[PDB]
């Protein structure tokens, strides 16, 4: 995976130049996002449980899903739904810190399509879900700190789409 | 081809498992010698305590022949 | 599987495209065909 | 009443980072000491005590 | 980058990055002007470091560049300077980034089949790393010396 | 022959300490154009520069006397770790003592020093040999050098040897300026504390100046020690308020803020029109030569 | 896989019948082929790792191919780049010895182009590394061990395309 | 395993009572150590491969063990004995970040002395290689660290015996 | 031996030789008089071989022998002129044997990494197997030159 | 301005070691020298070893330079190459008997 | 595809938000940027008949690639390879005119690569012909235009990368 660090390092090197001028600002640009990005990324995994919670209450429950013969029934499918949304944030927060989302689409994305296709999860159902995570996060972390972490949450929803 | 026979237990660190585990707690089994190494790090990696091995098959220090 | 459990099917839930590479291997018998499932992972980011 | 002759040759590609041409100059500017040709031939060298024994 | 490493190990243990982890990625993001500026340092005298470091590698070890030696002609031994330069900017990467991966993605992983395919004595790139440490930490400041020897160690343990 | 490499060993055993040291350095002395040339490389010196730092750090009757402990094999810690270390590494290291008594880092032998008969006619027998019995013999002759735990003798210890001139300046007879710099070469610091005034302005070369006398105290007992101070010439002004402005020009006899044995150090003394010293400034010139350069 | 001993064998055994004539010129063609190839095969076990080498030396080595952008770029990417040319050459040992080219359309030619776009290779690259193979195998086994050489490496090449 | 903190933990927590002072000046004590044993770690980690080779060298190289009928014989012999010396030395390194030598109890004397009895292998001729190589680090680390590190190496040598 | 060689093949297989492994071993019984012909002269001309080997090896790379080489010093060749001798030995091993498995296992299994340690450069010695090669071949009869050359390829492809 | 430096072009700033490299000296010129006026008054010229071109600058700054406003001298110590390209500048802040620099 | 002016437009409909002062500076900025294109895309529109010609000539005239063997051989191939090359020089000017890149996104690059894989052209020449003509495009224009089509060119050799 790459973060966006190592983003401006591959980006030279694929020339194979050192780091110039540029690469310098981009380095210390991220390093200024750094403070933000530290203590978003710790308030998440404070309340990581409570967003996905949130998250299901404001999305999921309640729902066709939810009901009989729904996918969300059958407990141990409301705990995979539990435990996916948990992946979904914890990623987010990874590619957050990193500056990139690349291990989004490497440890993410990777089969995520076929894997839903295969077990008849609803695509749109689990996007929704992720944007409502996104709002929870948003709000819980505040203002530009819910902007990248939506960012990179949106990104996995056009993944998913 | 050289084996090794070793006794070693091997106790559960991190899980209370419910059913017999004698068989893989304590256990005396035929090492290859190329594979010794490898077994004996993973062993002690997991843990247990090496009781006693011991060239079974094959002859020490052969410089031909031990297959 | 330890010292004692013979090997069985997994249905890991990571890494990435474990569970959708597993299952395409095990859902097809013996000699059904020979194409490779999973040849390589194409990386997101290219080194060089 | 100029004319311009264009060659054979085609135009040369510019050098990059990978190359070593841009390395050559700084090679011959090194001008590495080397080493003269031992004058050695082994068949007086008798193998019982000359190898090391320690 | 250390950030990649610890998001990895993160990952590889399923869960959220400990504090001790968040700190240390803090402390890395706030103190990450002198490393940029080191590799700006690393870089401006990248070429007199490789011409000295060349120079003492082949007068400690002129078999390389002797007769027989891998890099014989000046030719050849143009291209070791260009390997030393992948090497120093290998390490200039390694200090920006602040972690080893980066040095271990692009010139550590499989470098004993290349220069055992190429006959190039690794030893010998070894000794020539290390005078490329020795010589940039004498026109480094000292502290930041330490900064930049530790990748170089790293790169000459691997080499080695 | 092929006995000639054994011979030339058993030659050099039955020589001493004092035989085995001169040897040794006429060998280095002849070493490239007479010997076999030195690549250290090959040597894993990497264990050995602590040694080399330690010694270099060592002052001059010290390095001298660990040196003479090494050669006769005395009970020393540097004479154990250096006896610990492969034969390679014991070869390495007396070449790098050798770069450094030339290069003016460690005390250089006695002047005018000439080699025993036994010694020469050995170091004749090893210009003859080829190159890879030359070194096996250094190698031979080294590897029992240094002091290992086992039955082993010296026949006669070679002890240290137990054993100044006012400097010259062409054009600046100042009294003042020549007791600076004969006590400086004499290490007199002591008496310049007083010989410079209270204000204490020295200006080290690529530094800002000290300012007080205790910082000039520190400095001289810290930085200076044993330098060699050979000016060259020098020019006399007077400065504001009768201040006299002394630029002096010679070279300094030992390595000195990475200085060479041999570098053109200029001097800018503003001495003061009643007082003494009341400012210096001490300038390397610069050369096609430059290795103390740290960059930014 | 087969060779062209077990092809007439099984050509017989299909139709179930016993060696006729053909059958038997094949196989005298064959063995006449015989102590060429084993010597070949010999030749090329004894400088196994010189072809490869002086094939990269020829073809890909000092290019763009390796350098920076160019796939051979890394240590790592270099020496998987080497250990496909082992296989390779492995391979060709193999198929000269036994006379056909099932081993490598088995063992080759299987999945080899859509894993190797997966993994973004230049084809054209390793075509060209291929063919230095070629000529420096050719260049120390002789003129027709040589030539039977290459056409199974030009078979390999074609498959690889 | 344990490092000195998990020791001192231990030692307190087997009769149950809190971190007494003698536990905090132990700890302190591990605490002033810690710089010191990761600068030797690094120093190690730089010279591994050449303190083993010189150890090896001034210990075991040109005697009767590498001669023919001697254990050290052989390329494979030769192999395993470097391999088991560079083990030594990685394990020794953890043991000094560690502090303790409980990683060395449970994972390099257990299996190992009786292991050497059943191969007929040198425990006298691998006490003084291990002798060699503690000469050899403590040359490089510098008396300070290289006390500790011998004490770790003593501690190797005796379960060995 | 070829016969262990077989041995292990048929008990792997958990079954008697087949007639391949049969008429193998009946080949190797009946040439093996030729095989100890052929151990006989390497034997007998083992010196002159080595010496003039490890000279074409010197010749081919002086560097070898150079100062701040690993042969330089009379010691350091000398202890070549021992290995090249080991080497030949195992050759003949190998050749009165009938099959590799004495080579691989005294002299291939491990010796990449006891060279590493040395620091020596195995592809010269690779080199020194060769001229060792066309010195015994030279030495040697026409016919047996093709057998003996088949376990020089085999030692110089394994240990390139 | 640094063209006139030469590949190897070093500078040398007063109270500090030699500065090597190009972009190094880019850095000092564009991080360090900032917006000064310099005042050089006279100049000597002679040869130096390796065909170098010694050329001693003496002038006065009349800008804030590592301290000493209007009042220092500036001595340009030009070890020029043979080609023209400075291969060495040192510039040496002279001072007058003011001191606490 | 959309110029920067429609770009903006559909930018500020996906948030469903008027054009606030970013959008109005953007689209002054490709106001007074229209001019400077207006001029370079007539003065190209003159010269592009022979702006090609010197290109190639610079960049692919008596190589490898023109001779047989090389891609570029008879006048089939090489008519093919000056008709990409115009290709390319007429549909940057549209870019460049447009303000925006998203007319190569689509009509350009999409499916470029793979159809010059499978056609076997070089993409590497490619490109060194598209950077030679950027060169010859930069003299012809000036600077800032010569700019924004060096910058529309890279991106075209990116993408064909
Ligand atoms: C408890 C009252 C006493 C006691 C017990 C104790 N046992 C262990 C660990 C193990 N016990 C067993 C025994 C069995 N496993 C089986 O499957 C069966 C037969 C079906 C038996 C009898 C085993 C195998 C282990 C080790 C492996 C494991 O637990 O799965 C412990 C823990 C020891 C440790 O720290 O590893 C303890 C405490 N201890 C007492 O003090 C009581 C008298
Ligand atoms: C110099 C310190 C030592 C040395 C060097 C040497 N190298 C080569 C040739 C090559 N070296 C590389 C290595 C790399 N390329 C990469 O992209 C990476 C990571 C960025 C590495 C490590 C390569 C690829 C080559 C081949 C040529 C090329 O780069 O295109 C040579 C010449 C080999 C030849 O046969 O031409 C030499 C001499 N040799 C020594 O002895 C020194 C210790
Ligand atoms: C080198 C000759 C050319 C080249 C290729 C290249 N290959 C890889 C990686 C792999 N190559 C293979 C291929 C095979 N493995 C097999 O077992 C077989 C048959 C025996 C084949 C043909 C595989 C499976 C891999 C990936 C797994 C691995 O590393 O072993 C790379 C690196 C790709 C990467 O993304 O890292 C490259 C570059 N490239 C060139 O430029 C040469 C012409
Ligand atoms: C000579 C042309 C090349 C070379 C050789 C070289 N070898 C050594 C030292 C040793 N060689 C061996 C090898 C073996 N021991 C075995 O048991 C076997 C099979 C029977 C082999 C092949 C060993 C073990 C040693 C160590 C010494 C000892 O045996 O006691 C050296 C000396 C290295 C040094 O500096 O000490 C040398 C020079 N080196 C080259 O560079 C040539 C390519
Ligand atoms: C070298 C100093 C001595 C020596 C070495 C030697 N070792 C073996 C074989 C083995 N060594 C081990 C060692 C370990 N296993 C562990 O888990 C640990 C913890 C790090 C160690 C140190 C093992 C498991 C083996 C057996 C498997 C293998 O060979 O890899 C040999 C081979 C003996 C034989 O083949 O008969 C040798 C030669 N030999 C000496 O003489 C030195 C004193
Ligand atoms: C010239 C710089 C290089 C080159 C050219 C070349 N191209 C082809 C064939 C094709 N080129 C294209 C590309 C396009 N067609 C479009 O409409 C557009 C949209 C913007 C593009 C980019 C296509 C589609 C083809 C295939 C059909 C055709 O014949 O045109 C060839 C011939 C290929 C063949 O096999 O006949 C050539 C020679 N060749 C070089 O070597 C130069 C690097
Ligand atoms: C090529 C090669 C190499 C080999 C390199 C070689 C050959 C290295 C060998 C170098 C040699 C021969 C070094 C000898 C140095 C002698 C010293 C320091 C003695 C000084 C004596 C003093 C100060 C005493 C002075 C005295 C005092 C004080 C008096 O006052 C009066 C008495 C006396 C005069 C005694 C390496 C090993 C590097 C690597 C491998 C390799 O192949």
């Amino acid at each position: 995976m790459q973060d966006a660090i190592t983003a401006v390092i591959n980006s030279a090197d694929v020339q194979g130049k050192y780091l110039d001028g540029a690469a310098m600002d981009k380095l210390k640009s991220y390093f200024a996002s750094g403070e933000l990005r530290v203590r978003a990324a710790s308030v998440i995994s404070a309340n990581a449980a409570t967003i996905v919670k949130e998250a299901v209450a404001k999305s999921l429950l309640y729902s066709d899903v939810t009901r009989p013969g729904g996918n969300m029934y059958t407990t141990r499918r409301y705990a995979a739904c539990i435990r996916d949304l948990d992946y979904y944030l914890r990623y987010a927060t990874y590619a957050m810190l990193a500056g990139d989302a690349s291990i989004l689409d490497e440890r993410v994305l990777n089969g995520l399509k076929e894997t839903y296709n295969s077990l008849g999860v609803p695509i749109s159902s689990t996007v929704q879900a992720i944007q409502a995570i996104k709002e929870v996060t948003a709000s819980l972390v505040g203002a530009d700190a819910g902007k990248e972490m939506g960012v990179y949450l949106d990104y996995i929803c056009s993944g998913l789409s | 081809m050289r084996m090794f026979r070793i006794t070693a237990c091997v106790p559960s660190q991190t899980r209370i498992r419910t059913q017999r585990e004698l068989q893989n707690t304590y256990f005396t089994k035929l090492v290859p010698y190329d594979n010794w190494f490898r077994e004996q790090q993973r062993i002690m990696k997991m843990g247990g305590k090496i009781v006693k091995v011991e060239l079974a098959t094959g002859r020490p220090g052969t410089n031909a022949g031990l297959a | 599987f330890g010292e004692d459990t013979v090997p069985y099917r997994r249905f890991p839930t990571l890494p990435a495209a474990n569970f959708p590479n597993t299952e395409r291997l095990y859902n097809k018998l013996t000699k059904q065909d020979k194409e490779l499932v999973v040849p390589s992972f194409t990386p997101v980011v290219k080194v060089g | 009443w100029q004319n311009e002759v264009r060659r054979f040759i085609p135009q040369e590609k510019k050098l990059t980072a990978g190359n070593p041409m841009n390395f050559l100059g700084m090679a011959r500017s090194i001008n590495p000491a080397a080493n003269t040709i031992p004058k050695v031939s082994a068949q007086n060298i008798n193998i019982e005590a000359s190898v090391p024994r320690r | 980058s250390i950030v990649t490493k610890s998001i990895v190990n993160a990952d590889a243990e399923a869960r959220y990055l400990s504090p001790g982890e968040l700190d240390r990625i803090k402390a890395f993001v706030t103190g990450g002007a002198a490393r940029l500026r080191i590799a700006e340092t690393l870089t401006g005298s990248r070429e007199t470091i490789v011409k000295q470091a060349g120079d003492r590698l082949f007068q400690k070890r002129p078999d390389i560049v002797s007769p027989g030696g891998n890099a014989y002609g000046e030719e050849m031994t143009a291209t070791c300077l260009r390997d030393m330069d992948y090497y120093l900017r290998l390490v200039t990467y390694g200090v920006v980034s602040g972690d080893v991966t980066p040095i271990e993605e692009i010139g550590l992983v499989g470098v004993r089949e290349m220069y055992r395919s190429l006959g190039t004595p690794i030893e010998a790139v070894a000794q020539s790393v290390r005078e490329m440490k020795e010589v940039a930490s004498g026109l480094m400041s000292s502290d930041d010396a330490a900064e930049a020897s530790a990748y170089f160690d790293f790169v000459i343990g691997k080499m080695s | 022959a092929a006995d000639v490499v054994p011979a030339t060993i058993a030659r050099f055993s039955q020589l001493n300490a004092e035989d085995q040291l001169a040897l040794i350095w006429f060998a280095y002395l002849e070493m490239g154009k007479t010997l076999t040339i030195a690549a250290p490389g090959a040597a894993s010196m990497q264990l050995a520069e602590n040694a080399l730092k330690e010694i270099q750090a060592m002052g001059p009757l010290q390095q001298t006397q660990a040196m003479c402990d090494l050669a006769n094999r005395a009970d020393t810690p540097l004479c154990r770790t250096y006896a610990s270390w492969s034969p390679n590494i014991k070869l390495g290291f007396w070449y790098r003592l050798g770069e450094l008594m030339e290069q003016g880092f460690v005390a250089p032998i006695p002047a005018g020093y000439q080699l025993s008969a036994n010694a020469n006619a050995v170091l004749a027998t090893i210009q003859g040999l080829e190159s890879g019995q030359q070194i096996t013999v250094l190698r031979n002759a080294v590897v029992d050098m240094g002091f290992t735990a086992g039955k082993d003798g010296k026949r006669i210890a070679e002890p240290v040897v137990p054993p100044r001139t006012k400097v010259s300046i062409e054009g600046v007879t100042n009294a003042t300026v020549l007791n600076y710099m004969d006590n400086l070469n004499a290490n007199d610091f002591d008496t310049l504390i007083e010989l410079f005034t209270s204000d204490g302005a020295l200006q080290p070369p690529f530094q800002r100046p000290i300012v007080g006398k205790e910082n000039v105290l520190r400095f001289f007992r810290e930085e200076c020690q044993n330098l060699k101070l050979i000016p060259e010439r020098g020019v006399t002004e007077p400065a504001e308020d009768g201040f006299t402005q002394i630029k002096v020009t010679g070279k300094v006899q030992t390595p000195w803020f990475g200085g060479n044995v041999g570098m053109n150090i200029a001097w800018r003394f503003l001495l003061n029109p009643e007082g003494k010293i009341f400012f210096v400034a001490i300038d390397l010139l610069a050369s096609p030569k430059e290795l103390l350069n740290f960059a930014r």
